[PDB]
């Protein structure tokens, strides 16, 4: 069985800005998404072991981030496309089942020895194959929902099934950024793959939650830790800076400044104290014990 | 660039596969696409003329892809017509037989749109289109 | 001096600081209405003059007809620049 | 709502800023035709939206039928505002 | 050159504006999340470069390694100066 | 919580120290390019975490995606603090 | 040399800083056990060497027999001195 | 004296000790508010002057305008160094 | 360094052992790994070509490792193909017979990943890879 390359062999830092790129991309690593995918992977491996009576090997691939059109362009056709909803997040998610994985599951469920792989002829899946895909998708959605519980409880609901990417309509524009997580499934000598693709706008509100690699916290231990940390930080020193007033001028007048020159300024009724440029309070100025003193009036809330 | 008005003949025993191929060609800028259910219908439509490219499946009822390619090559008016072969199993013997018959390209199911676009570009470059 | 006038044609903001001091946040929280905070600068010393937060000169407080004013006293130079840097 | 309508019968100008940066005047004079200036904002970050020079929101660049557009994303909020100030 | 260096030892802020437009406050209130606002500048035109709010040059948007950048194209020039002031 | 938020609207600097050691100025002058200086802290011990020069916690060095990071381990506590002081 | 010896008969403390960064107090409060904080210094860059809080040199981290060590690389130098002060 | 000025550019802390004495912890526990502890130094003797805990000179207490002050009297030298070592 | 795209053929009667060997090879940087259930399937896949290294078990149904190695060496196109022998019992007679047959290496079950890596490195050094 010749691969495409074998068949071909035998037969033979400055970039322009395109506003059609939606550059709101996350250059930070989504560790939390990686942990969720690992948990999802394990929970599903179990489910597949229970369903198929065989031990599956599921490998999580790299979480590649790319525009939607590129993701669509790299999807083998025909393929089983399933639309899912991740409540309460807004949007439609995709669970992509490759025909090879579907055929392997059908073989295992119906007593297939696995010695005769079924070649994809490009035909539509039958009703029995549709029911098998249904069961696999239900198991996958249950595993995904259970995996997401530790970070953010989400309800996964199946919407409809499609065979062509054009009917998915999960993104407003072909250039929209989506998050795709490929999975490789090995069953005996047969290898299958499936993909989970999520639009970035769906997970954009949870960007900070997805960023850091988090877990193992508490409610009372963390409470005491936070209280003691707050107590410790209160001893830190800050530089309190009070500005007398502000004068709008030009650079030419600065060059003409000489000893004795008087610059008119508006008399401030209150003096604003700034910490690293951030105002914290308003006060009146005075002299106490031979030093300039500020009489606090209000604290900036 | 290849002529966007080039006429394509998609031959496959499955209507869904033909629709998928037509949509992929439309996404590539080719809108003149006709469909054939088997080799006999493909040859009958070829006798009408006007086609510039053929995408045919290997195993089809009443005529397989190899016999259709041989018939096309045996016809002087269509001997130079490029034919793209799409199959489910890439057996070496079948590929060698198709190459000896004069196949312009080979695609293995399942495939992506990128692979089809690359094959079409290579075929057009070989033909100088 | 053409380029010089070109850049001069830009409005800029001047800032005069009464003084500077360092304190802990706990002490800041202990401050209420009427609280007293001392500054590190001696009474009568010329006040720092800043352009967009950059110290370039020192001046003295005067009252002009009903308005506060700053009397330019002395500028900087790398010597004072370094001097205040070390200071 | 009455005062809301009264001020509604007024035109105002909205300003969108690509980014901000700081440089010396010497570097500005070194700039010629084709020179390159980098901005402090990362590529793809929402751009500042200003009303009469006052930052009130952030938005993203879109193209509308042949025209540039700004997609409203989030309001300024006090904390982000103070952060930009300290910047 | 002496005064040039003296003013060179000063930090200043540079501002790049995507575009300008005029609208009523009622239209601003009609704007919600996802609303579209058109700008008076044509797509691709060089963007205004401002120093402390003063327009001094024009530039084009570029991406530098992961960051937005402005390519210096041409100075403001004074006939165009008055023209834009009048606009 | 009100005062907590009021002080929360303030930026502060965090400092992580690799280690501490004591040496004479003569030894410092004997240091050249490639010279080796030993630290009093054992290899692998958590590093001191300081806020504006004040030690408040200890952490361990980690690498985050291409950047150094400090993993929070334990707060300073009074006894450990007094111990470091006597040190 | 006499004054050199007179000051040589004095103990001083040396401090090595892993890196520096700026963050808001709100972000500091969001930090818990296991939280990750990035530093402004690139991985592998020589670390700042301080004497009583004064930066005088830079060094690289080494492990000596079971202990951390700093390899002296280069002195601070004054142009870089002002530059870091400005930072 | 270049290296000398280099090292001088470091802030250091000076400590003046009123006196020294030895007592048992039981006696320390017997101390309450108003308790009296005697020092080994005679009244009027110059007080020890320490730099970072290192004794380098002796001085006398004076009052400066409203503030305590130490009048430098005599330094050390290996003779006094050994003398106080033996003392 | 050995070519990371080298194709490996793992032959063993147990699927779990083949999966373990494939995972160990993947941890070593080799991702082009195929599996065979017995000597007959291994020879059939070898007739396809493209393999650069073989890991085969000694006792396999319908063909043992020694017979498979002898058949591989008897073929001119595959006489130079390295073969790694993995067994459960390291009898001296079997080892001598395999060495006379042209075995490139020998591994005894159970083994660690370090031992397999060392054997692969030694075989590659002997072949100049």
């Amino acid at each position: 069985i010749l691969s495409q390359a074998e068949i071909d062999a035998l037969l033979n830092d400055i970039r322009p800005y395109d506003p059609n790129t939606q550059r709101r991309v996350v250059r930070e690593r989504l560790q939390a998404l990686e942990i969720i995918n690992e948990r999802f992977a394990r929970q599903f491996r179990m489910g597949l072991f229970n369903l198929l009576r065989r031990s599956p090997d599921i490998t999580v691939g790299a979480i590649r981030i790319q525009p939607y059109h590129e993701f669509a362009r790299n999807l083998p056709v025909p393929t089983n496309l399933n639309l899912i909803h991740l409540k309460p997040l807004r949007g439609t998610g995709l669970v992509v089942f490759s025909p090879s994985l579907v055929f392997i599951a059908v073989d295992n469920l119906f007593g297939g020895d696995g010695r005769f792989p079924t070649k994809v002829e490009g035909r539509e899946f039958t009703h029995t194959e549709q029911r098998v895909i249904n069961r696999m998708l239900k198991l996958a959605l249950e595993g995904y929902s259970d995996a997401w519980k530790a970070i953010n409880p989400l309800e996964v609901e199946y919407v409809r099934s499609e065979m062509q990417v054009k009917f998915t309509n999960i993104t407003t524009s072909p250039n929209d950024i989506v998050v795709n997580t490929p999975f490789h499934v090995e069953i005996g000598n047969l290898t299958g793959e499936f993909n989970i693709c999520l639009p970035f706008s769906m997970i954009e509100p949870l960007r900070e939650l997805l960023v850091n690699p988090p877990l193992e916290n508490s409610r009372h231990e963390d409470q005491n830790w936070r209280d003691n940390l707050v107590r410790q930080v209160q001893h830190s020193e800050l530089e309190l800076v009070a500005n007398f007033a502000d004068i709008p001028l030009r650079l030419s007048q600065i060059l003409k400044l000489k000893p004795g020159d008087v610059l008119p300024i508006e008399k401030p009724d209150r003096i604003i104290a700034h910490v690293d440029g951030v105002p914290v309070l308003t006060s009146q100025y005075g002299t106490v014990n031979g030093q300039y003193a500020l009489r606090v009036e209000h604290l900036i809330n | 660039m290849a002529d966007k008005e080039l006429k394509f003949l998609v031959v496959d025993k499955f209507s869904t596969m033909r629709r998928i191929v037509r949509n992929l060609l439309k996404e590539l800028g080719f809108n003149n696409v006709e469909e054939a259910e088997d080799g006999v219908d493909a040859l009958n439509k070829l006798q009408a003329g006007g086609f510039g490219f053929i995408i045919s499946d290997w195993n089809m009822p009443n005529m397989d892809g190899l016999e259709l390619l041989k018939t096309i090559r045996a016809d002087s008016a269509m001997s130079a017509l490029p034919v793209l072969m799409v199959t489910a199993e890439a057996k070496k013997e079948n590929i060698i037989a198709a190459a000896q018959a004069g196949a312009s390209g080979w695609v293995v199911k399942p495939f992506t749109a990128a692979t089809l676009e690359e094959k079409l570009n290579k075929i057009f470059e070989k033909l100088g289109m | 001096m053409q380029d010089i006038d070109l850049i001069m044609d830009i409005p800029v903001k001047l800032t005069v600081e009464l003084g500077r001091t360092r304190m802990t946040i706990k002490e800041l929280l202990r401050l209420t209405q009427g609280s007293v905070v001392a500054l590190d600068g001696l009474a009568g010393e010329p006040l720092d003059i800043l352009i967009n937060g950059y110290l370039i000169a020192q001046g003295e407080v005067v009252v002009v007809a009903d308005k506060y004013g700053v009397r330019i006293t002395d500028i900087i130079t790398p010597s004072e620049r370094m001097r205040r840097l070390s200071r």
